[PDB]
Parts: structure tokens; sequence; C-alpha cells
RNA sequence: GUGAACAGCCUCUAGUUGAUAGAAUAAUGUAGAUAAGGGAAGUCGGCAAAAUAGAUCCGUAACUUCGGGAUAAGGAUUGGC
RNA sequence: GCGUUGGAUUGUUCACCCACUAAUAGGGAGUGAGCUGGGUUUAGACCGUCGUGAGACAGGUUAGUUUUACCCUACUGAUGAAUGUUACCGCAAUAGUAAUUGAACUUAGUACGAGAGGAACAGUUCAUUCGGAUAAUUGGUUUUUGCGGCUGUCUGAUCAGGCAUUGCCGCGAAGCUACCAUCCGCUGGAUUAUGGCUGAACGCCUCUAAGUCAGAAUCCAUGCUAGAACGCGGUGAUUUC
RNA sequence: UGUACAACGGGGUAUUGUAAGCAGUAGAGUAGCCUUGUUGUUACGAUCUGCUGAGAUUAAGCCUUUGUUGUCUGAUUUGU
């Protein structure tokens, strides 16, 4: 058993999820869910529709060419067996996967990092632009100072 | 062909009853009851970490009283 | 056959693929391969040298961060 | 689900798909093969007035050189242009396989 | 005139009449065959069905054409806290059938048990068992008189026991109090461990265990009233029949001026007892341990609870019984487990089961990860994230 | 199973009721092929006999050479356009449903087949896999 | 207003909100839809549904009382800006 | 005991035909206003034969309303009064009953055979038909009107919406559901035909007369469904002013 | 009168497919304007991009709950 790819939104069909389409090429399409399925019967662009990770890929929502996303490749030439091997293996991915969701998390930080300034342009050019209503606040806080005392 | 209820094949697994099947069926409930007394010898270590009657002889007397006086018995008359 | 006939017939002498494959050592011979672990197919990052590859990403990570990447 | 996608996408109706056509559009062999092809009775106009991209047969030269100017044409030949997607894109965007992903989309550019 | 194309019955002649089960915890009407020279043991168990989930299996079936592959197996997961004894029933057999003659219980019975004995719990003074604890004080005469009574009398043991409902995700705090006999040992010997056991309680794993093939027994789904095209089979009638086409069209002959008790009618469908034998226990797991649903193939260490929990049940907190396919009953249905009736000789009942993965993704959708770490590192961070 | 077959055949959902125009997808010069029959079919009562991927019918030759054409001969399904299991669970289908002339004792009329083929049929017709440049 | 339209659909002026009600949501019905794969194998009978459908452009057979057949058939299109 | 088909055909049905099948056995009660087709098909019409005629027939063709149950009983399911009250746990009279067939590995290319060919029991694996469930998955479905979009119009525009007899399109959880999905369906006695043992009748003999062994998918139980609402048992609590 | 129940809320878990708002030269081109120039420029402009897997929905028969607010109450009958 394996994990394979949705066709579509490259999500994890595991073992007896989805169902697969074969076309007179051999060429398998795996889909995670009928939706992945549906949208492909219909022709639809994967790399138009947002949710999918060929999307974000392409546009740059997520990160692409990293270091820790090529260890992960299809093994054709196997390696004989070795439990040394297979449990350095195993402690390669538990800190592969640890250094991969760090350098996405610091992708996206810096996806996001200009977002603070711009909603602070934002929140300026809307308090500039309604004093009347600032007015009005500054009313209700004085009829809030004048009910506090007692 | 050879029905449930056939004869033959009924015979055939009556063989190989004997042999590996109830031999498998003997040693896991074996183990299962190993697995039962070291259930009772846990628990009753977490415990150290700490006529019939009057009743049921009116109740009869009533109820054969009530069945002769009725004319409701089973077994007399 | 001669093992087959003495462990049950034909049917119900179940072969030990394992028992005849070869290895640095035959104490892992009857040894479970894991398949999965977290979404991850372990044969496909399954890969000689991986120590290697991994040392590598380790030095690039603590590059990064005494170069400053997660400030 | 509805009436109109089960009524035109059924696996009976299934058209050939993009990869598919952007192969076929590859070398000059095989365009060549598809514009000059051999008659054949059943396909419309004995087989010839074969649109590439679209990859559906017209009746005659009047309906292939109208399909030639029509926004169902423009739809096809821009879906395309760029780099096919195949199972290449859905497996590099999880990461996995995503070295021959990348060096497919150089050699794809470069030729 | 004869029937022109012979066709066989719709329906099962058996199972009749197709009423609604007296109770909601199906009866269990046969142990299996007491067999003194064996240890005591119990010959069933109680609990509840989670639902139902995915396995991977590395079937080691030789002779068949999936020997050494992997196979896709649905399963059933029965959540099973552990039951604790409450009491004895001791059976004379007498030329009329089995018969009662009498019954020891525990001195303490929990509030669980005690809840079954009102309609309206809340209001009582939970005045139970309070005149019966009492003959434990007397330096438990009365209670020691009832026990060398079973011990002298009685040709069949049942033990009492229940189960502790509030270890499930259930919102029911009624236990459910059963009957199950004790088979191997004497006479004597089963009253001495039940007498141990008054208080104690027994694990799951005490009962049954891995690649054991095991009866189920539970009141089924219930439907309300449904049709005969569908409680039965029976094919629709053409399309705008006069009268409607979802039903059997022709009842009766001439004779026997009767509808028969074979004809099709509509009814109640579905809540009716079954008792549906040899599912393959595929896994006993156990409350305690964490990575119940992993395996030496996938080292997620994740628990069988899928993500989301069950849908219409709870977590898995507890030991738990996997047993192939399906079972009747639905979810959050109280069922009872039980031992084969017989030595099984296929050798589907001899196999030890190799799991390679189990499905604990989401039910509640079309769940794609197994954990919500793997989940999260898949998406990524969001917008909550910063 | 039946004659030629190489074992069992489990269960896969029947695709191809009689009367279903599938694809030839050998060489021997049909184009497509009519289910009149299926083999091994039981008998109930309304049922129509149904074929699936792997299974052995009885076909004519409807559209192609006719040298093949007004003759009633053997076929073997090689793909389905209706979704079936893998044990391996994964439910799967192909774009057409198609088969191959067959004698009935299995061997292929034609000399080679076109597309893929489902790895039950080509599992339990070895000359359905000798002829077969693509399976699965 | 849309649209070729006194079609269908929505609205303004004017009018009406009248038809025993309430609560559930079993079977069977009445009315209306959807359905994988196959496509008439169903049936006395393709009944019923489905499919087609507006407009522009290309094209259009036998036969004929030369007027027709003919919207024959068969194709290519259609939005927004 | 258990199955006994898919179509083609013509007033229909058998036949017969094609095929599939383990086999495609033959019948009874059949389903005359449960539903339907032709015919009894009534007043229309056409042609043929006869008749002086009105018309009727040796014909042939065509079109042509029919309406329970809301009563009793049966049957299918559902309540239920009282036998101190109330609760829980059981028993089992009776009644029902269910599994079925094929071929695959091995026994084998063995027995057997000049040769062509070619078994089976024991050991295994699937499948057909049926049945009982179930919904992890896959598929279907969608008033989750859950999300999104589209047309026309209306709310001045944006927003957010109304209406279009569920407006239409896409996806759609949950639920329901499908050999369109999955799981599960046994083992002890007694017999039939028959094969025998001992043994008379009848100084031979004899499976039968007395007695008796084996033996069919049979029967009866085991198992499974209901639980006598007027069958039964065990057990818990039994009202304080 | 409580590990009580409820109504909300929080968290997961699932569905859709990227909200409203603002910005941008990104944009078929057409007008106008002069610095008549190659991001010339001011306005319009389907659509595109950024904030934004966003926004909405999520038990009504999903899971969970260190939060908030409230409720715990009537009626009827039963004895050997």
């Amino acid at each position: 058993m394996r994990i394979y790819q949705c066709h579509f939104c490259s999500s994890p069909c595991y073992p007896g999820h989805g169902i697969m389409f074969v076309r007179n090429d051999a060429k398998e399409f795996r889909f995670c869910r009928s939706k992945c399925h549906k949208a492909f019967k219909q022709r639809r662009n994967p790399r138009k529709l947002k949710w999918t990770k060929a999307f974000r890929k392409a546009a740059g929502k997520e990160l692409a060419v990293d270091s820790t996303l090529t260890f992960a490749q299809r093994r054709n030439v196997p390696v004989r067996y070795n439990r040394e091997l297979v449990a350095t293996t195993l402690k390669a991915m538990a800190r592969i996967e640890e250094i991969r969701q760090k350098r996405e998390r610091a992708f996206y930080k810096n996806r996001m990092r200009g977002n603070k300034e711009k909603d602070f342009l934002r929140d300026k050019k809307l308090v500039e632009s309604n004093p009347e209503l600032l007015r009005i606040r500054e009313v209700e806080i004085a009829r809030k100072l004048a009910k506090e005392q007692e | 062909a050879k029905s449930l209820r056939a004869s033959s094949h009924l015979n055939a697994k009556s063989v190989k009853r004997r042999g590996v099947f109830q031999k498998a069926v003997d040693a896991r409930e074996q183990r299962i009851s190993d697995k039962l007394k070291e259930d009772l010898l846990k628990q009753k270590l977490e415990d150290l970490k700490k006529w019939r009657d009057g009743r049921h002889h009116t109740y009869k007397k009533a109820k054969l009283m009530k069945q002769s006086k009725k004319k409701t018995s089973f077994t007399r008359f | 056959r001669d093992i087959e006939a003495e462990n049950g017939g034909a049917g119900v002498f179940n072969v030990n693929l394992k028992d005849k494959y070869l290895l640095e050592d035959d104490e892992w011979k009857n040894d479970i391969m894991p398949e999965i672990l977290d979404g991850k197919n372990v044969y496909d990052f399954l890969d000689p040298e991986i120590a290697a590859k991994l040392q590598a990403l380790e030095e690039e990570e603590e590059k990064l961060e005494n170069e400053g990447f997660y400030n | 689900m509805g009436r109109y996608s089960v009524k035109r996408y059924k696996t009976k109706r299934r058209t050939r798909d993009l990869d598919l056509i952007y192969n076929d559009l590859s070398t000059k062999e095989s365009v060549q093969k598809l514009l000059n092809q051999p008659l054949d009775e059943t396909k419309p106009g004995l087989g010839q007035h074969y649109c590439i991209h679209c990859a559906k047969y017209m009746e005659t030269a009047i309906a292939l050189k109208t399909h030639l100017k029509g926004k169902v044409h423009k739809r096809r030949v821009k879906e395309l242009r760029g780099v096919p997607y195949t199972q290449e894109v859905s497996d590099a965007a999880a990461g996995y396989n995503l070295n021959k992903f990348l060096n497919r989309v150089q050699e794809i550019t470069q030729s | 005139s004869h029937r022109k194309y012979e066709a066989p019955r719709h329906g099962h002649l058996g199972f009749l009449p197709r009423k609604r089960a007296a109770s909601i915890r199906a009866r269990v009407k046969a142990f299996p065959k007491d067999d003194r020279s064996k240890p005591v043991a119990l010959t069933s168990f109680l609990g509840y069905k989670a639902g139902m989930t995915t396995i991977v299996r590395d079937l080691d079936r030789p002779g068949s054409k999936f020997h050494k592959r992997e196979v896709v197996e649905a399963v059933t997961v029965v959540d099973t806290p552990p039951v604790v004894v409450v009491g004895v029933v001791g059976y004379v057999e007498t030329p009329r059938g089995l018969r009662s003659l009498t019954t020891v219980w525990a001195e303490h019975l929990s509030d669980e048990v005690k809840r079954r004995f009102y309609k309206n719990w809340y209001k009582s003074k939970k005045k139970a068992f309070t005149k019966y604890s009492a003959k434990y004080a007397q330096d438990g005469a009365g209670i020691e008189r009832e026990l060398a009574r079973i011990k002298k009398y009685a040709s069949v043991v049942r033990v009492l026991v229940h189960t502790q409902i509030r270890k499930t995700p259930l919102a029911q705090k009624k236990a459910h109090l059963a009957e199950i006999q004790l088979n191997g040992g004497s006479i004597s010997e089963k009253v001495d461990w039940a007498r141990e056991h008054f208080e104690k309680t027994v694990a799951v794993d005490s009962v049954f265990e891995q690649n054991e093939m095991i009866d189920a027994i539970a009141v089924t789904k219930g439907h309300g009233f449904e049709g005969v095209t569908h409680r039965w089979g029976t094919k629709k009638l053409p399309r705008k029949t006069h009268r409607g086409l979802r039903k059997v069209a022709c009842i009766g002959a001439w004779h026997p001026a009767h509808v028969m008790w074979s004809v099709a009618r509509a009814g109640q469908r579905g809540y009716h007892s079954r008792t549906s034998i040899n599912h393959k226990i595929y896994r006993v797991g156990k409350g305690d341990d964490e990575a119940n649903g992993a395996t030496s193939f996938d080292r997620t260490k994740k628990t069988i609870t899928p993500m989301g929990g069950f849908v219409h049940y709870g977590e898995i907190k507890n030991d738990f019984i996997m047993v192939k396919g399906c079972i009747p009953g639905n979810r959050k249905r109280i069922v009872t487990l039980r031992k084969s009736l017989y030595t099984n000789t296929s050798r589907k009942a001899l196999e030890e089961v190799s799991l390679k993965w189990i499905d604990t993704a989401s039910k509640f959708g079309k769940g794609r990860f197994q954990t919500p770490a793997e989940k999260h590192a898949f998406m990524g961070t969001l917008k909550k994230d910063l | 199973s039946g004659n030629g077959a190489q074992g069992t055949k489990f269960r896969i959902s029947l695709g191809l009721p009689v009367g279903a125009i599938m694809n030839c997808a050998d060489n021997s010069g049909a184009r497509n092929l009519y289910i009149i029959a299926v083999k091994g079919s039981g008998s109930r009562l309304n049922r129509l006999p149904a074929a699936s991927l792997g299974d052995m019918v009885m076909a004519t030759v409807k559209k192609g050479k006719p040298e093949l054409r007004k003759k009633v001969m053997p076929a073997i399904v090689v793909r389905q356009a209706k979704s079936w299991r893998r044990r391996d669970g994964v439910f799967l289908y192909f774009e057409d449903n198609a088969g191959v002339i067959a004698n009935p004792k299995g061997e292929m009329k034609g000399s080679a087949i076109t597309g893929p083929v489902g790895k039950e049929c080509a599992d339990l017709w070895p000359r359905v896999a000798s002829n077969s440049g693509v399976v699965v």
C-alpha cells in the first residue's frame, strides 16, 4: 500500500478511497474524492481552481522549489533491506517533516509581511475620512465616564 | 452438489475438527483464561492499594394458598 | 513440494517467502518493513545515503537560522 | 450530478484529453499525419478536415474554416499554450518527484 | 393452472414474524456447549457498536488468489469497556426446560445498574438493593445458603454482568445488564469464580482474543412501516399501474379463500433481532494503549478514533473489538458478542490476521487525512495562524 | 470457470448486459461486438445475463470486416466503463468497454490487442495476457 | 423590462391575500424531478419520459401535379467587454 | 430438500428457433371487473359473399367510458384492561425455519488405456442463485436550499437580497440506499432405496421372520425468528403523618 | 443542586471555492490632456492580481467543551 495523490488536487488518496480512471494510454488518474473526479470529467483546469495544490504552487501561494521537497521521489531502482538504513529513514522523515513545516511557516510569513502597514493605511484612511462618527464616539466615551461615577 | 446436511462432508469436517482446529480452540481458550487470571490479579492488587428466608416463606405460602383457594394449581387440585 | 507436503498439503502450506531472501543479516530476515508514517510513503523517502542528504539539509537549515531566516 | 453534466461528460461521450492533444501537436510528423489522413467512411468528410486542437471532425472545408474563426477554437487554443497538466504536476505539488517535474518544465520551455 | 415460470420465494420464512424485537438488547438464545474439562470462561460479552472503518490486511490465505497480497477490508469497531460481574443465577434442568433456581447479587451495586431498575431514577429514593445488602452484614449466611444451593442443584450457572456505560460517549446513563453463561470447570468452580468476581470487572481481552471468530447478536436498525417492494424485494409493478406500482399484484387464488401467511405484505421493517455468526476479530484494542490504530506497517502512532470521532458516536477511549465486516444493529447500539457455538473447520477461523493499516480518516465527509497533524502539515499555515 | 480460463474469478460489478455494443480491442478486423449471451450466468427470472471484465461472452460482429459479420463467435471482455473494485481497495474504470475475439478454448483470433487490458482479465486468460501490450 | 410577440417570467397604477386550521413527515398514492453501466433486453405496442427546440451561417435527397418536398437531412456558431 | 433462464415468433399459448444453464421436468389451486392485450366489443365506417329489398353473413379491416373496503373476515404489522403494585433478568410449549449449485488448485496427466483420451475420495479457493444484515469505501440521490455561479426582473447603484409552483447549473456533507457497495449463512441423531451380519422358516439355502450394522440433498432435533398478550421461573423495591 | 441538563460561545471535523472593502496600471482598446513621450499621461474598461484555502456553513440524527447565561416544576394513580 501507498498514498497516491489526487490527479486534480494533489491530496492523499489512501487505500480504499476515491476512484481511478485509466485512459487508453495506461495513464491512471487517481482522485481523492468524487469532487476531483467530477471536476476532471468536466475538463476543468486544476491550475485555475484555487483550491488545488497545483494552483497554489503555480501562483506562488506555497513554496515550490526547496531542499526538503526533493527527498520524496518514486524509487525506481530498489535497495536491499537494512534495519539501520530503514530506521535512519524513519528518523530522517521525522526530521524532514519538521524542517519543511518550519520553512512553509517562513514562506507564509514572507507572503503576509506587508499586511500590517497596508491594513493600518486602511484604518488611518477610514478614521481620517469619517470624523463625524468620531465626534459621536467622543460623546459616547464621555457618557461612559459621566456614568461611571457614583 | 454436496449439501450442508451431507453426511460425507460432515464426516470430513468431523475428522478435521479433532486436529488443528480443536487444538487451536483449546490453546486460544488457555491463553484467554490466563489473561482473565492476570486481570483478576491486577484488580485484587489495586484492591490492596486501599425455606430460604421469611420473605420467601410467606411469599410461597401465600402463593400456594391463593392457588389452592382459586383452584388454579398445576400440581395439586 | 516435500516441505509443502509435510506441513499440510498444497493449499494449506503457508509458504514463508521471507526465509529465502538475501540480506546482510539473517536476524532481520523476518522483520517488517514499515510502509506508512505520518502520511508519507516510507519507500519513497527510502534512499541509500539518506544520512548524507539529511546532514546537508541540517547544515543548510542551521545556516538559515544563524543567518536569520525565522526572526 | 445534474442533468447537463451527466448528459455531456459520460465516459461514453468522453473526448480527447488536452495533454494527448498537446502531444499530437508536439511533432511535425504527427500533425502532418493528422492533416493528410487516409479516407475513412465513418468520419465526417471521409476523415479529411481535422481540427487538431479540438480533436473533432468537420464535415467539409467550409465547416472547418468557419470553425477556425470561432470562440470555441480560441478557447481550445488558449488551453494548450503552456505546460500540459500531467501527473507530474499533481505529484510535485505535494513534494513528490519534484525534480522530474522541474526538469520536465525546463525541457518543455526549451523545446 | 401451474406457475408458468418457476421463481424462488421472495424472503425468508424462518425470520418471521417480522415484528419489532421485544427489547433493544437482543437475547442470546444459545450458548456454546459446556465442556467441564476446560477452565472457567465467559461465553459472551457486551459492547457498543461504534462504527465502521477500512482495513488493509496482509492476507496469508494459501490456495487463494489473494495469497500474499494486501486486501482492503471493511470492519466494524465495537467499543467494549470492561463489564463488571454483579450476580449469579443457577439453572436446574427440569422436564419442562431449564429453570432459574436462585439469584445471588453482589454486596455493592453501582448507580449504572441501579438506574436499570427504575423508569424514573431522578425521582426515586434509589432504594434498589437496600434490604439486600444487609444479607451480607449477618456474616453472609443467606448469601452462602443460596450459593450452596446453586452448588448442590444447578446444572447451568450464568453470571450477571453489566457495562460501565459511563465510559462510553453515550448519553445513556442506564447500564445494560445481561446473563452470560459460564463454561468450563465444575459447578462448584463456576460458583466460586463468580463469587470471587462480584465487584471485579472483566476486560474484553479476558473473553475474546484476536483471530477468533465470534457471533454478533443485536437488534437491527429500524425502518418503520415499509412496503413490500423493499420489505421483501418484490418487483415493482409497471409504470402508473392503477392502485399503484410499489405493491404485490395478486394475493391469492380462488382457494384457500384467504391470504396466506406466505404472501408478502407491508409492515414493520428493521429493528428485528438477528444472530450473525463467524465474524473474524481483526484487533482487540486496549484503551490505555495509544497507537490503537497503528500497526507494524503504519508507524503514525494514532488511535482508532477517526478525526472528528465517529459520526453519531464519540471517541474510543476504551478497549474495543474490531470485527471483519458488518454487524447487525446500528451505531450506539448494545451488541452481544458470543463465542462460536462450534469448533469451526474453515481455514478462515485459523488464520492470523496481519493488519497493515487502519483508516482513521474522518467519517464525516470525504476525509483525506489520518491525523490532525497530517492535515495541518498538508494545508500549511492558515490565517488563524499569523 | 470457462474453458481455457485459468483458475477462479472473483466478483466484479457487471457492466455489460445482453444487447450491449462493445469495442473490438484486437486486430481481427471487427470494429465492435454485440453481446448476445454470457457464459456461466445463472438463471434468475427477469435478470438479463450481464458481462464484466474477464468474462467470456457470445458476440456478433456488427460493424467491420464482412468476412467476420453474420457470425457468432466467443469474446472475452478486456475493458469496462463500469467502475469495479480492486481488492487493494480502489474502484476503477476504463473509458470504453471492449473485448477480443476468442475461440471457446481461449486462444486469440487476433495477433495483438490495442489499448489497456485489465489485470483481472489478463490474469484469468493466459492467451489474453500473452497478446496484450498494455496491462492495467 | 426581457423577447419577434397581447407567449412564459418579474414589476408600476388598481385590486386581492379569499379556499377549515395545528403538529408530525410511516407505507401506498397524486403531481414533479435525479440516477452509475447497458440502451428497448421491458411491452400487446418505445406507452410514458428522454432527446430535439430560438436565431445566424453553410448545406439539403427521392419524388413531384414543377407549385412543392423543405425547418428535408446534415453541419458551424451564440455570453461579457 | 432445493432450483428449473434470457430472447426471437405469430389472435395468444404450446410448439419450434436461437442461446445460456446443473436443468432449462410435467402438472393442480390460481389469479373473469388486483392490473392489463385481444376477443363476448353494442349505436360509426369500408370492402367481400348472399339476399328483389330492408338487411345477414364464408369473410376481412378499423375506431370505440367501467368507478371497494370507509363494512366483516383473512393476512401483514402496532397497542392493550386484569389476574396486590412496580422493576429487572430469564425459561421454552407451540408455531415458523434456509440455504443452493457450479468449477478451480491438489489428488494428475495418476488410476484406467494400443491409442485417443482420462476420474474420484481426503486437503484447499472462489463463484451462481437465495437469504439476513450493514454503509468503512465506491456510486446514486440533495430543501443541509450548505457553498458557489447563471438568466430575466424588481429593491436607485455597490452590498445584501426578493420572485421565477424546489427558477436553472456545478460541487455537495449527513441520511437513505445498490450483487452499482460490503459482510455473514452449522452439526448431531433416525431412516429410504440399497449393501450387509447373525439366523430360522424348509436337516440346503436365505439381508428377515426374532434380532442387527452401514446408508439419500430425506425426517427429527442442534442452530436461527416469535414468545402462549388467560404458559412458567428467579430477583429487586414495596408509599407516615 | 450536579464530573446535572439546557441555550449560546470556543475548538475540532466536514462542504464550497477565494467574501465585503480597498489597492494595483494588470488589461482589448476608445476618448481627453499636455512633458509629444515607450511604465507619456488623465478618465472610462469585461476581466486579472494582492490582502484571501479567504468568506460562509457545520447537527438540525457529527465529535469535543477549564467559557457565558439560565432551569431543576407540575399533574395523576397504585397495597397482598
